[PDB]
């Protein structure tokens, strides 16, 4: 999920926004 | 924005960013 895109490594608005859902 | 590392607070901060202040600012018409 969403921590395992952003806490990890560098995430971007463009992809991040996409777990919103 | 700042495409950087985000975790908890940083990244319920950078989900209103994207997604949460767009919940109530306005949106025109198609």
């Amino acid at each position: 999920g969403i921590v395992e895109q952003c806490c990890t490594s560098i995430c971007s608005l463009y992809q991040l926004e996409n777990y919103c859902n | 924005f700042v495409n950087q590392h985000l975790c908890g607070s940083h990244l319920v901060e950078a989900l209103y960013l994207v997604c949460g202040e767009r919940g109530h600012f306005y949106t025109p018409k198609t």
